[PDB]
């Protein structure tokens, strides 16, 4: 899958987990810092995206992951 | 397409509050 | 010896109560949520929170207080610890039922943020409307009623937040049987923006 | 006593609602309603025992009151809470309406069913006074639950027409509730261990 | 896998299962009206596929497939 369709079906995920609008998330913007994100609203993105597409990232997996285009990334990865 | 029972309620609203404050008066007062 | 047989009769009809009160309700939450699963899932965990409303309040009570509960309090805080308790979880689990189609966990997420708010305020108000009845001179029904209000803090708080929507995540599609329910959808592709 | 104890209900009940709802006008409306619930069950029950339909005891009306105010205030609560979730989502008063109708009807009917047949089963009891609390309460149940079941929506039909009464005042999400469906749903066994331990805690 | 050896292999299944002949059985036929195979007799073809040739087929699946041909597809798609 292309980056940008990743990026628009997280962006509708994220917005409807923490409110941050589609336009304000980017690529390199960071959960922790860039969009004050806590691990608990990761994994409920993680569980929406597991719910929703099939791709799975366990917790560990959330650990690891700072900004946006590191998830797309391992998303990429697994295809 | 709205249902019939929410628009029935909708509609005559006044009638149905006076006709249970009417009700409840008459059970209180008698 | 006549309170002898006011004790026998109590603990008769207690049983009675409590049997008859479990059969209706399990049958009208299988009739309203057309499975079974569910209906017993809601009077189990509902029973387990009544086992720990009777602790709470035998220790309220005898040991703090020093007065022992009187012995018409019992059957008159479970039959209502039931009935409450029963609605509150019919309540949650018709709320997952509506938000299902787009997944199980999905679905629990949403139904949870959705009626959390109101089920808490609902709770608590009845939890408090109970507990305030010790304001009577009357020592039994101030007991009955805060024997009533512990009951319903203790199932808003834990039952409803968490034992429901545990069991309903580890049940599965096994939680609405007879009726066939997805676990997951089918894999949807990216959107295209 | 019985008076002063319906006082204070009242008075907890108004703080209660504004505290929650952050409104004075919403807690009148939501007051309003549990009073004629109450006063349609308290009415139906003293005429009924008063032609020896049925004998009466003071538990039996203790209960009687503090059980239709509450579940008027349940009820009231549960509809109000929905048609603003509605209202907040986005749709517009009649929709909203509409789909507050269509998402709690069976809900709060179904309660009020199953907390009026549930004292309905006092009346298969031995001692006089189960068998004595068993009617009056259902019947009184009952009234409230018609009461909150056609009133409820329509004044909730007459008083949202009006200016903005009951649209929602604290526009925010509920973050602490996503945070604990994400824990239910991540690591279901332990927080039903949890549970489970904590529940079994009242056996001692 | 070529559709031949799929249908061989599910023809034999079905005549161990019901009692249907492999003639008879053709990637165009359906289950509930042309072969008159009913759900049960359906998981049960599931599970002598998964313990015979490894092909895993949930119950969901077994829901959405209509005709012969449309299993195999099913098959194909896993490879
Ligand atoms: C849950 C979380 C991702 C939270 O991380 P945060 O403190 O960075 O938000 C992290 O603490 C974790 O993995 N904990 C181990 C499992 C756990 O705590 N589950 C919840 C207990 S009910
Ligand atoms: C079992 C079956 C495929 C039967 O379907 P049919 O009624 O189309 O024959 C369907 O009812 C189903 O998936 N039910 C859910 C699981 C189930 O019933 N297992 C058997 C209980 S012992």
């Amino acid at each position: 899958a292309t980056q940008e369709e990743i990026i628009a079906g997280l962006a509708e995920i994220i917005e409807e987990v923490t409110g941050i609008e589609p336009s304000e998330v980017t690529p390199e913007k960071s959960f922790v810092d860039d969009l004050d994100i806590d691990s608990l609203s990761m994994v409920e993105i993680a569980v929406q995206t597991e719910d929703k597409y099939g791709v799975k990232i366990p917790d560990e997996d959330l650990a690891g992951l700072r900004t946006v285009g590191d998830v797309v990334a391992y998303i990429q990865k697994l295809e | 397409p709205r249902p019939r029972l929410p628009w029935f309620l909708r509609t005559f609203a006044v009638p149905i509050i006076l006709a249970w404050v009417a009700v409840v008066a008459i059970l209180n007062t008698v | 010896a006549t309170y002898n047989d006011m004790q026998i009769g109590a603990d008769y009809d207690l049983i009675i109560v409590a049997a008859s009160a479990l059969i209706l309700i399990f049958i009208i939450m299988m009739v309203l949520t057309r499975a079974v699963v569910a209906a017993a899932v809601i009077v189990g965990t509902v029973v387990l929170s009544l086992a720990s409303a009777f602790g709470l309040s035998v220790l309220l009570w005898q040991h703090i207080v020093g007065i022992p509960l009187h012995w018409m309090v019992l059957p008159m805080s479970v039959i209502v610890l039931l009935a409450v308790g029963a609605d509150y979880n019919l309540l949650l689990v018709s709320r997952m039922k509506e938000e299902i189609h787009a997944g199980i966990r999905t679905g629990i997420i949403r139904a949870m943020v959705g009626t959390g708010a109101v089920v808490t305020a609902a709770g608590l108000v009845f939890a408090f409307t109970m507990a305030s009845m010790a304001v009577s001179s009357l020592i039994t029904i101030g007991q009955v009623g805060t024997t009533i209000g512990l009951g319903l803090l203790f199932d808003t708080l834990v039952v409803r937040s968490l034992m429901t929507p545990s069991i309903a995540t580890l049940l599965g599609r096994w939680f609405w049987w007879p009726q066939r329910v997805r676990e997951r959808p089918v894999p949807s592709k990216w959107p295209t923006p | 006593s019985m008076k002063l104890i319906e006082g204070v209900t009242f008075a907890v009940i108004t703080v209660m609602l504004l505290a929650v709802y952050r409104s004075v006008i919403t807690t009148l409306i939501v007051l309003a309603m549990v009073v004629l619930g109450l006063s349609g069950a308290r009415g139906i029950v003293a005429f009924l025992g008063f032609y020896n339909v049925f004998g009466l005891t003071t538990f039996a009306t203790n209960m009687v009151v503090t059980l239709a105010i509450a579940a008027a205030t349940d009820y009231a609560i549960f509809l109000i809470g929905r048609y603003q979730e509605a209202r907040r989502a986005g749709e517009d008063r009649e929709s909203a309406y509409y789909t507050m109708f269509h998402g709690t009807a069976h809900v709060v009917l179904a309660s009020g069913l199953t907390i009026a047949g549930a004292t309905l089963c006092l009346h298969f009891t031995r001692l006089p006074y189960f068998q004595t609390m068993g009617v009056p309460l259902a019947i009184g149940m009952l009234i409230v639950v018609a009461a909150a079941l056609t009133a409820g929506p329509a004044v909730i039909s007459v008083v949202s027409r009006f200016g903005k009464t009951l649209e929602p005042k604290r526009f925010s999400r509920s973050p602490g509730w996503h945070r604990v469906g994400t824990a239910t749903v991540r690591w279901p066994g332990a927080i039903l261990v949890c549970a489970v331990v904590a529940a079994l805690i009242g056996l001692l």
